């Protein structure tokens, strides 16, 4: 099995940092941006970290909030030629890292998923489709395994939530088919709940 | 100038279609995307491909019917867009 | 990552055996013994495994199929005291294996998931939910590796089939919650796609 | 008998040891209300018990505080 660390919400202390705004404007022009990469790069390669804590021996994802609707994980694009957790852990530090110097060293073991978008469209999958030879994207999850206790600076364009496995599951229509089946995802993990 | 391709099987991939008709003396296709299942991404068996010139598009009509993509004929439609 | 090696659905042949009967007649006569069952043993354990092929380069998962609607995976309920592993070995070689009486090997070195019944009706979750103690059934998932080859022997009752994921996914109405949610669950493993060579 | 205003981490061994803890070893079926769609505890159970034990649980309940929360105790 794997034995994970999990710690209380309370653990941990949210803070700020500056806004971190999207690189596209609107839908349509990530989608010109995503086709215009592609044809001198190819896939985009992108990575996102499920960092798990609980509250009441349950398990919360972390998961960053725009506006009312709007849920991601941490994480983003990976640089050409760029290692996957090397990448990952710069992506971390960029988004939640802390500001005032203390050392915050990202520990990055599992991978929990994968999934590839096949044409330059909203559309996911936890598969390659029978008819697809060059995905657009393939984007890799990754579980972090957090410490005790840490500071995370949070953009203020952002809100640092954690959302319980029951509020997830079974919810695409609130987050996605991607976050909406961590609990499944989750599931192989020994989770052991400390107290504080 | 587009044309439809369908009754492929839903593994015909993109390389698949792109040899049948460069293996025709086309060669110069603009763009191939089927057409899927949201769900599911599976493809429903039918595709456009966007083709350069006039020439191009009359010997996929003409020819590519006549040759077995998995077992089976494309069927080529046209676009009138 | 963790790579895993895949080979065409034809290199597997499926025979056929005797009828294998559930233990239960009904769905009321079913949660009546897991009651029974739960006061004198405690927590039903159960097992499943999730048998891999590929068709087209794309994976397919091994289901038993009964009647029109209903799938299940092949795996079963562990006698108590029972290793989990060794216990799935078992239940697999009951289902599937073949009669001739050739030992067939089983490998698992991978579990896929875990879901936790509260209650003593269907509902089943990938976690246990925080107002519950004593959940009365654990069913736990792995992934079993097939060899190259392989012959089989399907109960008379069960037709074998393999479903390709896009069949399963976001399809928790034709085939419940924990088999339509294989395909994101088996998404971390590397696929190799052996073809058939001849 | 209701009790509403549960945290939805509220066992039924939780639920049970309160009820002990004042005067009522006479418990006969308790069943959480949830959520089907993931398992949630509604935060309110319905408990079959004499009411010599019945009536110390609608007055006697509310004061002790299970998870932060005072308990809300209702006619079945």
């Amino acid at each position: 099995e794997r034995t994970i660390n999990l710690y209380p919400l309370t653990n941990y202390t949210f803070g700020t940092k500056e806004p971190l705004y999207e690189k596209d404007s609107s839908v349509a022009a990530r989608f010109q941006r995503m086709r215009e990469e592609f044809d001198k790069i190819g896939m985009r390669r992108t990575v996102e970290g499920v960092l798990i804590v609980h509250e009441h021996r349950l398990p919360h994802v972390l998961l960053l909030q725009l506006g009312t609707t709007f849920f991601k994980l941490p994480g983003g694009e990976l640089n050409p030629g760029e290692d996957e957790v090397e990448g990952l852990k710069r992506l971390m530090t960029e988004i939640l890292g802390r500001q005032d110097g203390v050392l915050q060293d990202w520990v990055i073991d599992d991978c929990i998923g994968n999934w590839w978008r096949p044409n330059f469209e909203p559309p996911q999958y936890p598969y390659i489709p029978a008819h697809i030879t060059k995905p657009k994207e393939h984007k890799k999850l990754f579980l972090v395994q957090l410490q005790e206790k840490a500071l995370f600076a949070v953009p203020k364009n952002y809100k640092l939530v954690a959302a319980p496995l029951f509020e997830l599951y079974d919810n695409a229509p609130g987050y996605g088919p991607i976050i909406s089946s961590l609990p499944q995802l989750l599931s192989r993990f020994n989770f052991i709940y400390n107290l504080e | 100038i587009a044309l439809y391709i369908g009754n492929l099987t839903w593994w015909t991939t993109d390389e698949d279609l792109t040899e049948a008709v460069h293996s025709l003396g086309v060669n110069d296709i603009l763009e191939i995307k089927f057409f899927e299942n949201r769900a599911n991404g599976q493809s429903k068996g039918f595709a456009l491909v966007g083709v350069g010139s006039e020439a191009s598009s009359k010997k996929l009509m003409d020819l590519l019917p006549k040759r077995e993509l998995h077992g089976q004929n494309p069927v080529v439609t046209p676009s009138n867009k």
